[PDB]
């Protein structure tokens, strides 16, 4: 029954005051089926009857969905819910498993009907006032009040879980080698003490608790490692995610395409190199639930590569807060970079994928930062502390970019691997201009409209050019005249634009790019000797760009 | 403490709602630290715990005042802040001496330590309440709330005003001169003396504070000096301006012109009284980009009086108390970080530069941490409120570390840039 508990003072939102809905006077059948189960609460003291004086009320069903023993009464509280304070929300913090450490002996005990036995606050009551009514206009109806936490008000889930860990306190604080956690529903109690050493101490804990009115069946109760939970396979010593299962069709829809990529990555927790980039660039268009969206050539290849993988099923091993932590990134070249966490070799603790969502331009340098980054973050969320990286990169190539790279990044230690691919600098231009070298003043202008441009250039030795593009913005020309000079040099070459836009990239030493011009652009530099790029503002500076601005 | 004050009533704005930011993920090295720390305050009935009726919260992180002596709790109060201390910015609203930017030396000391005697008005407790994580979330938060006017909120110092310059008086007496600013947790004595005397002032006043209730953590070293004794000591006299370096060498070409034109015509926002056309006449035509050039004619002298305009500061330039201070950083080179403190782009209000040692700790993210807690007191000192930084740095890097070399004991307000341009070969 009901408890001793301190009951926490709730109050509802300002001003505003008790729900005051009505009961659609409903199926009389049900209505003697509310009356034995109200009967069998107010006993229990549950709740109570009150004089109709200033109450409100909520409306009051009774079901059973079921193809079973009995009713359930309902109660539906939307409208007060509406009304009530709000609470520390707690579940809003998930404990991720990869960071959890073994245990021998795990238990769970069924508390769901327990916060039925935390009082209410006494002053928070009249508002579960509900109206249960009578044959037919027969009696005013049989009208009681709730005396502990109503099956569906706002603040239960949490004023419960608070007057729960307040309970358990002691009992954890006489047992520090054991630990207690909650959900919902579900109280898990894990340990060391051998499975019967263990039992013992679960009935102790059984014992604290019904010294407190919570009560504690164990029928039909729970124990099944594998543990089903926050959509995980819990067990003792390893860890997993739910059956993850990839329909097949030949028609896809968004609404499947997208519970297909959602679901591709919940599987990544610890499914090594799984991707999701040509997947979900599918399900990167415009609100069509249902639109009949064809998968692309890569979508499909792409889906194969992680049935190969989710196949094959995995395990997932837990943390030694005495074993420095490590972790190594894999490039799989689309932007998309895999990593994974361990302590040691032959298992994981979790494994982990990261894409460059971003723009337009990116590096495999800055990318594996990102990647780094992305990392860092989880294990001081996970394992209160950074691991140690492993990383397919050279602290030459590194240190350079860092270097030379204007915004401020910082890497913790990290030791090399030669598993390729092998992240590196694949050029970089002068930093002073080459002499002698061929100079060539660039440029290519289009009509934002015409959507019709040119693009050449000029060069001290006097060469000149100028080829024709339709189909083009001015941005894809302020790089055509770029990769267009390029093209036209020596092994060595000076080049002079008028395109921050085409610097502001170029500058940035793009590896690659979603553009099929910077990508052709990036493999002129790749191969030539010497580049060294200019800026010259657009008219202002029509100096030497002059002559290169008129042609075109 | 022990003798009960007649707390302050404290309201929230109307419509404003308690604060609800989420904890920050910490180290288990930072929650112990932190986890006894409030302990502590909790037998001190300093801070007490509170309920899931308490929905409010506000973060706490953990870091290092002296040197590793031990922890310090920090909360960053940054939004209770906007929601009170902003309204708190007036009704108990604490002034600023304009001239404090001007003595020989400020001393910075705190007193943040005061504030924990003056009890908080009871219905205000619930929004300062804050919440020390568990490592994975493996556990309900720990949760406080505080019964005394907690630090880092803009109004523990307000309540406290009042007390302050009563403590402060007797001291204001004998040295007049000194001006004193008490900018949340610390306080900043400023005085023209010779150091050792100024400095004396100092020790003179904290042996005042002192010996009276406050308490003053200020004992810099103890009687001993290997190449490291640092208590804060700004000198407010060099904060000043120009280092935009327009090369010299007499020996300009095609390639050095270039460059020029553009830094020059990069100014013309800044500074709309600089021309170019003439010098940027000499770069016309195609020539290669390492032949040398010739001055010509307004150009050889508009070089020179486009590189005078280039000493007078811009003028339009006024603090604005209404709008907000920006002050964006830019990795410059090795060591080096310049910066900039406007209100509104290209109205720049003071542009000093930074730099720290290579071998020792040689990092950026330790860097700007400091060249912000720098460039921020230019600030408290100058307009008297910290800025807001327009930081180059990765949103979840700087989110990771900066709470390390982080000394101070106020977070100011920043944010993270995609990629400064023709900025960082500029100032
Ligand atoms: N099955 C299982 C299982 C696997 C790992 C752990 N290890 C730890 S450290 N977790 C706990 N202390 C408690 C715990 C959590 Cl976090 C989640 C569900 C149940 C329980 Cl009991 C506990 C139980
Ligand atoms: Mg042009």
């Amino acid at each position: 029954p009901i408890s001793p508990i301190e009951t926490v003072p709730v109050k509802l939102k300002p001003g505003m005051d008790g729900p005051k809905v009505k009961q659609w006077p409903l199926t009389e059948e049900k209505i003697k089926a509310l009356v034995e189960i109200c009967t069998e609460m107010e006993k229990e003291g549950k709740i109570s009857k009150i004089g109709p004086e200033n109450p409100y009320n909520t409306p009051v069903f009774a079901i059973k969905k079921k193809d079973s023993t009995k009713w359930r009464k309902l109660v539906d509280f939307r409208e007060l819910n509406k009304r009530t304070q709000d609470f520390w929300e707690v579940q809003l913090g998930i404990p991720h498993p990869a960071g959890l450490k073994k245990k021998k002996s795990v238990t769970v005990l069924d508390v769901g009907d327990a916060y039925f036995s935390v009082p209410l606050d006494e002053d928070f009551r009249k508002y579960t006032a509900f109206t249960i009514p009578s044959i037919n206009n027969e009696t005013p109806g049989i009208r009681y009040q709730y005396n502990v936490l109503p099956q569906g008000w706002k603040g239960s889930p949490a004023i419960f879980q608070s007057s729960m860990t307040k309970i358990l306190e002691p009992f954890k604080k006489q047992n520090p080698d054991i630990v207690i956690y909650q959900y919902m529903d579900d109280l898990y109690v894990g340990s060391d003490l051998e499975i019967g050493q263990h039992r013992t101490k679960i009935e102790e804990l059984r014992q604290h608790l019904l010294r407190w009115g919570l009560t504690t069946p164990d029928k039909k109760h729970q124990k099944e490692p594998p543990f089903l939970w926050m959509g995980y396979e819990l067990h003792p010593d390893k860890w997993t995610v739910q059956p993850i299962v990839l329909p097949e069709k030949d028609s896809w829809t968004v609404n499947d395409i997208q519970k297909l990529v959602g679901k591709l990555n919940w599987a990544s927790q610890i499914y090594p190199g799984i991707k999701v980039r040509q997947l979900s660039k599918l399900l990167r268009g415009t609100k069509a639930l249902t639109e009949v969206i064809p998968l692309t050539e890569e979508a499909e290849l792409e889906l194969a590569e992680n049935r190969e993988i989710l196949k094959e099923p995995v395990h997932g091993v837990y943390y030694d807060p005495s074993k420095d932590l490590i972790a190594e990134i894999q490039k799989q070249g689309q932007g998309q970079w895999t990593y994974q966490i361990y302590q040691e070799p032959f298992k994981n603790l979790k494994t982990g994928k990261y894409a460059r969502m971003r723009g337009a331009h990116t590096n495999d340098v800055k990318q594996l930062t990102e990647a780094v980054q992305k990392i860092t973050t989880e294990s001081i969320v996970i394992w209160g502390k950074t691991p140690k990286f492993k990383l397919p990169i050279q602290k030459e190539t590194w240190e350079t970019w860092w270097t030379e790279y204007w915004q401020a990044t910082w890497i913790p230690e990290w030791e090399f691997v030669n598993t390729p691919p092998l992240v590196k600098l694949w050029y970089q231009l002068e930093k002073e201009p080459i002499v002698g070298a061929e100079t060539f003043y660039v440029d290519g202008a289009a009509n934002r409209e015409t959507k019709l441009g040119k693009a050449g250039y000029v060069t001290n030795k006097g060469r000149q050019k100028v080829v024709p593009l339709t189909n083009t913005t001015n941005q894809k020309t302020e790089l055509q005249a770029i990769y267009l000079a390029l093209q036209d040099s020596g092994l060595e070459v000076n080049i002079v634009t008028d395109s921050q836009y085409a610097l502001g990239i170029i500058q940035a030493q793009p590896d690659k790019s979603e553009s099929e011009l910077v990508n052709q652009i990036i493999e002129q530099l790749i191969k030539k000797e010497k580049v060294y790029l200019a800026w010259v503002p657009a008219h202002k500076g029509i100096g030497g760009n002059e002559q290169v601005d008129k042609l075109v | 403490p022990i003798s009960p004050i007649e707390t302050v009533p404290v309201k929230l704005k109307p419509g404003m709602d308690g604060p609800k930011v989420k904890q920050w993920p910490l180290t288990e090295e930072k929650i112990k630290a932190l986890v006894e720390i409030c302990t502590e305050m909790e037998k001190e009935g300093k801070i007490s715990k509170i309920g899931p009726e308490n929905p409010y919260n506000t973060p706490v992180f953990a870091i290092k005042k002296k040197d590793s002596t031990k922890w310090r709790k920090l909360v960053d109060f940054r939004e209770l802040n906007k929601r009170t201390q902003d309204f708190w910015e007036v009704q108990l609203g604490i002034p600023h001496p304009a001239g404090l930017k001007k003595k020989k030396s400020v001393t910075v000391l705190d007193v943040g330590d005061a504030y924990f005697s003056v009890p908080l008005d009871e219905d205000f407790r619930k929004y300062t309440a804050f919440t020390i994580p568990s490592i994975n979330n493996e556990t309900p938060g720990i949760r406080y709330q505080y019964n005394v006017l907690p630090q880092g909120w803009k109004g523990s110092p307000a309540i406290f005003q009042s007390s302050m310059t009563k403590i402060l008086e007797p001291f204001k007496k004998q040295n007049p001169d000194i001006v004193i600013y008490q900018y949340m947790d610390d306080l900043y004595v400023g005085s023209d003396l010779e150091i050792g005397q100024h400095r004396t002032k100092i020790e003179e006043l904290r042996q005042h504070l002192l010996r009276w209730g406050l308490t003053t953590p200020d004992k810099k070293h103890q009687k001993e000096p290997p190449f490291l004794w640092m208590g804060y000591e700004l000198h407010p006299d060099k904060w000043t301006v120009q280092p935009i370096v327009l090369p010299e060498k007499d020996s300009w070409t095609v390639n050095d012109i270039q460059k020029l034109v553009g830094k020059l015509n990069w100014a013309s926002q800044i500074y709309p009284g600089i021309k170019v056309r003439q010098l940027s006449k000499l770069l016309r035509g195609t020539k290669a980009l390492t032949e040398v050039i010739p001055l010509t004619e307004e150009a050889e002298l508009e070089l020179a009086e486009n590189r005078e305009i280039l000493k007078e500061p811009v003028h339009g330039v006024y603090y604005d108390p209404s709008k907000d201070l920006i002050a964006e950083i830019q990795k410059q080179g090795q060591g080096q970080w310049t910066y900039q403190i406007y209100q509104e782009p290209f109205k720049n209000l003071k542009t000093g530069k930074y730099a720290r040692m290579r071998g020792a700790h040689t990092n950026d993210v330790k860097q700007l941490t400091e060249a912000v807690q720098k460039i921020t007191t230019e600030s408290i000192v100058i307009w008297g409120k910290t800025p807001k930084f327009k930081l180059p740095i990765q949103k979840e890097t700087w989110e990771t570390w900066w709470t390390e070399y982080w000394q101070a004991t106020w977070i100011p307000e920043w944010e993270f840039v995609n990629t400064p341009p023709l900025v960082k070969l500029w100032y």
